């Protein structure tokens, strides 16, 4: 949908950005940060944005990047300690094959991460073969 | 040949001791630092520097990886105190912790060259501290922007020829210093 | 008996740097290796069966990641079936569009582009690179950091250094438990110094995401990638693991890049043989198959391995045209030590600074570099006027300009200032109008009063485990008498939310406007097109000091 | 209170270097004037009615040369109605040949081919230097003297030159009276350290072709044009004096190119209001229309004023890339200081040397530069080492090797011996061999023992006033022993009798075999096309010292 | 005539060349030297040799450097004395017009030189008008 | 200073030695390219040739700024056909009558490192020349940052001479 000609958003479509509490870009004024009307829990990113970032991606002729910007669309909805706690278990030598399928398993029915879950059901596929598994070194 | 291997190292059981590893050609295939300082000299400044603060001091040979985190790391999960120190043969040292990221130290010293048998002495002396649970100053920082361009080549070509005596899947060796 | 002559050459600062002879067993050798695979690529199904001649059954992680996602496979026989001598001359052509290689580029296989960019000389690798550099507008990156952690002189070096011109700025720290100082001392500083400027702190990967999460670093840099496998693991990652790290960050609104360099695997003791060019490829790829939008490449942190041998900076500036080359932005280096001699220094310098990247350097020592905890960089601080004279002689934007005493020293001790009102409002240990008036006029750490380290570590731990976020640091402006940084402070922050500066090559110039490959599209085509230093940019470089009217 | 941080900048050398504001109206302005005239040109029946704007009423003796003799009519008027820019694209476009561009340049007006190079960076200039440059391979020249003119040191440093690879080698005076023995100096030890490498002494005109109908010399350079009237006749000179003595030069069988430089006529204090890039035209426009094969430009000399404006560096490269692309050798300067800056100078000579010219250097001085009786040049003996260390990490042919002591050792003390027997059998002021030993182990004339200058002033002026031949150098050394050395001196003035080393570019090399633009033809088209660094020669260049081998 | 093929003269055609005394490149050795079979009247380029080039230079499309040569050619007839004094009477300031169109029927009628003698008629008409005859600074 | 008077002439005899200052030395500037004043300077020219017993006169060369023309405008004048030519920037030559305008006896090429010493050597040696001596040649003076420092101020200070210049203008005697 969206092009480069849309871009940048913040210039051409900022009504288009919204945070993850439904915020406004001009929500954020220094008037309701110190009164708290807005919060870090405000200022987040949301998958619409990176969705339509990926397509601006698309638009631009890179393909990866916009793949890149649709799997943190899925991971937004990851909280932070999940975040780490995945990125971890990715490293060499930390996880068993179960333990990575289950991270994919949970992604995809908690979160609906399914292009994040298929990334990691690669993941375990290739660790086994390439010996990168929890006992492996 | 001051070191012998006397079997798989096992962990240690009381907080009373700190682990020097050093990497599978620490005193065999190289002898040196990268800056002509004997590994005898080397491991015997760590060690009195450790008991110096009434700590043993227990030594392994590592073969899983030549990187020196991954040594230390090899060594710390095998410390009774869970602190650990490892040391390359070029004369990379670290001081590791278990529990800690293998990349993540307490203390590091990345340049080499810089290293004298004094701060190889103070190193062992925190280690120790640092098992003891105090919370020692770190040993002053050693910096000097020609040290890569005087010796990064060298460090490169010695830790080529260390990893070449890695070997996979192959656990801890306590050593007996002569 | 002794020649004179040898013996004043034997005293160069030159001959003090490590050279070596070719080991092409270990790798240790820049580029043009005969170990170095033949270009190649099977395809069955739509799934690589063969790259560069080795065999899927035989394929790391590295292959299976670029050759399932790295190279565009629709039109990979088609490029592959292309002469390479033809490509480089394209490369160099004037006349071929930059839009014209990159759906041919990016259709080729690591060898393959190597193969290419090998048959040129540092002239044509030059003539190419100012047309394949993403962004139109050529920029700069600074090291901020001291030996002391001190943040108050952390925040002034900052502002100095966006005044100067840098774009992007990174800090690191000499103890561990300080960088939550060291990255809002940056952060605040360089807003001061110019709105804008995006700044980041180098630590542990986990380490690093935790803190760009708390918002306190507008981007992360050092999201290393390797060339070989065995490497790779030592670095402690896979192409896996480090790709899910890239959408993390951008997960969170977060700019990133990856960070490689060639020598590395030589450094880490597995190049299974192969040139270091040919490993940096595959570096450059596991990049584009991440979806990563750039790269901070040109050896950086290694350059003493490939200075070392033949065709070494060749091969530097080589690994910065593939990076480009392949559409993404590069962060093309400078910003490490490799030589005693400042005439060898300067000629690996130019190679990027002639035609110009995305970021000259990735590193320019905005601090003497005594105090660069990055073990030194190519420039630094007391270079900064011959850098500026050098831009005036051949007419060339290398990023930076010349600055008024008085502008620095205010600027400076606004940004001390500024930070002191944080620290305070904070209830941070306390920042003194003795320390505010060393930063303003402070060369380095040498000239700063020495603080209480284990009050700072204390509460900077603080701020990670009780989870104090940057509108913490906001507020503290706001409320005491910085309400115009707070604001640029919360614009920054602001920036997250859009994903605007998430694109290629992208900074924030002027109002708050990004400026990134996709609007400011580089249309080079030859002699008075593409960007010209001209107009006022022109009469700012020109303005160096010490130049006296003639009348 | 004063910043430490510009206390520390305002100690840096370079700006001890003289800088100033642009000053139009005194011609104070490198490039790209407002008050350059715009290109025109007007025939009638074959003949120049107007020249740039300028009415053939109006020329003064610069204009009715040039007019006349410098431009290739036949196509004046179709390349005066091509687009500048277009033109530009194709001086760098890799895949327009250079025979395709010559019979449009050469048909140019001077201030045409200046609009056109003035639309490129220095990116592009170099890109089309390489492409432009008569000769294929490129070579070096070397200063060789000393602040007392000592006549053995002369020697001995004239063979070790030669021996590190420079093929044309110039020594002057610092009394003029000593010419004669600065030269038989020269030419003897560059025949010791390499036959066939061409010497020449530069002096007062009428003098140094005197000293060439001697036999004492191989060709001349220093043969002086300037870009105005006013500045020419203080020359003592016009364009017909100059070509007369072009002739005379050739009529003798010697090579010779002219010598200019942008800047002179500032310098000198008549620069008509125009840029020195303009009037720097005009001096190629001359060379090129008395008929003379090269031009030795590039500021020279007078290098202190176009590098102390705007563009100045960039202005010197665009100088010597008109010179080439008018089919003209050029010997591209990086012979003279104008900067207390390492970083500086090597960025100026970077301009010549990454592209490559038929005279990287006209002048490197193979002697410390408190020798160098030029003023100093842009590199001296000290830099040796470095020079070779950048050849290798650019890969990029300089024209220099390195060397082994023993060798130089052995060269340096063999010279010495030559030129003592030579002053034994003309009976001349005798050279002892205390003397020999010492310019043997010399790094400059400090290490030398003080002679009788007086004396040999005498014996000096009496070769001129008796009219003594080169014959009575070939005999005396006949006699001292030194048959070689001898005979090598009569295949010098066999090549005089041929000619072939009359041509555009020509040195040379091997056993006596010319290397000129003739025969070595420049065909660049591009990646792996034109000279390149490989096989043996690239060996040469790899193997520096202090190249450790790793295992 | 000779063409770039021919170059380079020493190479391809060694015959073709000789010196102002008659012989070959050949009989140009320390022994003939020594023994004075071979002297300085024995070493000087020929205008015969000096029209090659002159014709290789046009071969090789320079037209101006085979003026030169050409010019040159007829030069070698001239005296290094009177080589000398045409050069600095073509100096600034040197000669009056007379004097120099007296050089120009000397070269034509004396040596032959026509191309040198117009080159110098030449130069007399400018430096009237350009003021750059003897009283004019 | 430096009075205008008539125009010089001839000299006749070799017991003197012409010092010809270029047309803005004493007037449009006063010191040279290093501050020295040209008072100063004339001074110890003088007085070094004088020492020799020699007489020592000072003429103002207009017809062109060029310290070589200016000397030889002043060595054809000079009964002993030696003379010194100064610019107001300080460079000097010591130059003879019959030799090339571009040749000479000894020159000083880089302005910057004379000193007021400098300057009473370059009188004995003329002197010493108009006495048909052989003097040692006074000793040269070379610094590679010469040109780095000044040749930029050397153009400037040259230009503004050169506008002082007038064609056709006979030297003019000078008084002290
Ligand atoms: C060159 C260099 C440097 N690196 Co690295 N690094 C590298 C390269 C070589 C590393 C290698 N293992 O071969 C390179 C680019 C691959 C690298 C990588 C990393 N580095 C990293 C970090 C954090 C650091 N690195 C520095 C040491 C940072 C240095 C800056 C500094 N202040 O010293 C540095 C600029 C220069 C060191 C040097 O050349 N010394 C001279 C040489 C002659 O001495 P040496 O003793 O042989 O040097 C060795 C050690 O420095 C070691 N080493 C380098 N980095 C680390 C990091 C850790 C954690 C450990 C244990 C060892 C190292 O490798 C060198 C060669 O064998 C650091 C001080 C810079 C900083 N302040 O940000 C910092 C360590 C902080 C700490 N832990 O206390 C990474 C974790 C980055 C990342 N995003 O993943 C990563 C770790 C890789 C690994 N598995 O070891
Ligand atoms: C720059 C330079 C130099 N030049 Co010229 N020169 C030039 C240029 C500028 C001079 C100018 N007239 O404006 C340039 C290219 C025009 C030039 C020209 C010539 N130069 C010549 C010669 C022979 C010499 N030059 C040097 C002085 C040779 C110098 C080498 C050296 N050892 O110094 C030199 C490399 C550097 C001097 C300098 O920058 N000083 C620093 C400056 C701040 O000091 P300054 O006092 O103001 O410098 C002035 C003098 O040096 C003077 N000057 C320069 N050359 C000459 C030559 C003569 C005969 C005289 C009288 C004055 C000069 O011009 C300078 C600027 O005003 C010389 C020592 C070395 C050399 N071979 O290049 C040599 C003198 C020989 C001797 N007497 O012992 C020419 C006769 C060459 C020719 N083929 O015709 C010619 C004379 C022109 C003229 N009518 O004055
Ligand atoms: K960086
Ligand atoms: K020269
Ligand atoms: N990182
Ligand atoms: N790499
Ligand atoms: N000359
Ligand atoms: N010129």
């Amino acid at each position: 949908s969206a092009r480069v000609s849309d871009y940048p958003l913040a210039n051409k479509h900022p009504e288009w950005v919204k945070t993850a509490t439904n915020k406004t870009l001009d929500d954020f004024t220094l008037e309701n940060v110190l009164s708290n009307k807005v919060t870090a829990q405000d200022m987040r990113i949301t998958p619409e944005t990176l969705r339509l970032q990926a397509s601006i991606a698309k638009d631009a002729g890179r393909d990866r990047l916009a793949m890149n910007f649709e799997r943190a669309a899925e991971l937004t909805a990851v909280p932070d300690d999940r975040i780490l706690e995945i990125y971890n278990a990715l490293r060499p030598y930390r996880s068993t094959k179960e333990e990575l399928l289950a991270i994919a398993d949970d992604l995809e029915s908690r979160y609906q991460a399914k292009i994040c879950a298929a990334f990691v059901r690669e993941a375990a596929t290739l660790y086994v073969e390439r010996k990168k598994l929890k006992g492996d070194d | 040949g001051f070191l012998t291997e006397v079997g798989e190292a096992r962990q240690g059981t009381q907080q009373d001791e700190v682990i020097i590893a050093v990497g599978p050609a620490f005193g065999l295939a190289q002898t040196v630092n990268i800056v002509g300082i004997p590994h005898k000299s080397i491991l015997r400044e760590v060690i009195a520097g450790i008991e110096e603060e009434g700590i043993k001091a227990r030594v392994i040979r590592c073969f899983k990886s030549s990187d020196v985190a991954f040594v230390a790391v090899e060594g710390n999960r095998l410390s009774g105190s869970g602190i650990s120190i490892g040391i390359q043969s070029k004369g990379t040292t670290v001081i590791h912790q278990q529990g800690l990221p293998p990349l993540s130290n307490l203390e590091l010293f990345p340049q080499a060259p810089l290293l004298t048998l004094e701060t190889y002495r103070q190193i062992g002396k925190n280690a120790a501290r640092y098992a003891k649970r105090e919370s020692p100053q770190p040993v002053p920082t050693l910096n000097d922007q020609m040290a890569r361009p005087k010796y990064q080549a060298k460090s490169a070509i010695l830790h080529i020829k260390e990893t070449k005596y890695v070997v996979t899947g192959k656990n801890p060796q306590e050593l007996r210093v002569a | 008996m002794r020649s004179k002559r040898f013996e004043a050459l034997a005293k160069r600062p030159v001959n003090q740097d490590g050279f070596v002879k070719e080991w092409i067993e270990e790798g240790f050798i820049a580029m043009e290796s005969p170990n170095d695979p033949k270009p190649s690529i099977k395809i069955v199904n739509g799934a690589v069966t063969e790259l560069d001649g080795k065999p899927v059954s035989d394929f790391d992680l590295i292959d299976h990641f670029i050759a399932r996602y790295g190279i565009n496979l629709n039109r990979a026989e088609e490029v592959m079936a292309m002469d390479s001598v033809k490509l480089a001359n394209m490369l160099c052509d004037p006349n071929v569009k930059r839009s014209e290689i990159v759906p041919l580029t990016t259709a080729m296989t690591p060898a393959k582009i190597v193969e290419v960019v090998s048959h040129m000389n540092v002239v044509e690798m030059m003539m190419a690179m100012q047309k394949m550099r993403a962004r139109r507008t050529p920029s700069q990156q600074a090291h901020v950091t001291n030996v002391k952690d001190n943040p108050v002189q952390i925040a002034a070096d900052a502002a100095e250094g966006a005044w100067r011109g840098f774009d992007e700025q990174e800090t690191t720290v000499a103890v561990a438990r300080y960088a939550p100082f060291n990255a809002i001392a940056l952060l605040v500083g360089s807003q001061v110094g110019r709105p804008g400027v995006l700044t980041q702190c180098s630590l542990e990967e986990a380490t690093e995401l935790k803190l760009g999460m708390l918002g306190h670093t507008c981007y992360a840099e050092t999201i290393s990638v390797y060339g070989t496998e065995p490497v790779f693991t030592d670095g402690d990652d896979t192409p896996w693991s480090k790709g899910f790290l890239a959408s993390s960050y951008a997960s969170r609104g977060l700019k990133m890049r990856f960070t490689s360099g060639s020598g590395s695997e030589v450094q880490m003791g597995y190049a299974e043989g192969k040139s270091m060019l040919y490993l940096e490829a595959r570096c450059i790829y596991i990049t584009k198959a991440a979806g990563v939008q750039g790269l901070q490449n040109g050896s950086v942190s290694c350059i003493g391995v490939p200075s070392a041998v033949p065709s070494g900076i060749r091969a530097v500036l080589a690994e910065n045209l593939i990076c480009s080359s392949l559409d993404l932005e590069c962060a093309s280096s400078n910003d490490q030590t490799f030589t005693h001699s400042d005439m060898r220094r300067t000629a690996r310098l130019l190679m990027q600074f002639l035609p110009g990247t995305d970021f000259i350097s990735s590193g320019y020592s905005a601090v003497p570099n005594y105090d660069n905890m990055f073990a030194g960089s190519n420039e630094d601080a007391e270079d900064f006027d011959d850098y500026n004279v050098i831009q005036r002689d051949l007419k060339v934007d290398g990023g930076l300009r010349p600055v008024r005493e008085e502008d620095v020293i205010a600027i400076r001790n606004k940004a001390a200032r500024a930070l002191q009102a944080v620290f305070a409002g904070m209830g941070l240990p306390p920042i003194t109008d003795e320390e505010v008036e060393a930063a303003t006029y402070a060369h380095g750490s040498k000239d700063m009063p020495e603080r209480n380290i284990v009050e700072d570590i204390k509460f900077a731990q603080e701020i990670i485990n009780k989870n104090r976020n940057g509108l913490e640091v906001v507020k503290a402006l706001a409320q005491g008498g910085f309400t115009d940084v707070a604001q640029d402070m919360l614009n920054i922050q602001k920036a997250k939310l859009t994903g605007d500066y998430l694109h290629t090559s992208a900074i924030i110039v002027g109002d708050g406007q990004v400026l990134s490959a996709v609007n400011d599209v580089n249309d080079y085509a030859g002699p008075a097109t593409g960007y010209r230093l001209q107009g006022e940019r022109w009469e700012e470089i020109k303005n160096i000091p010490g130049a006296l009217d003639p009348n």
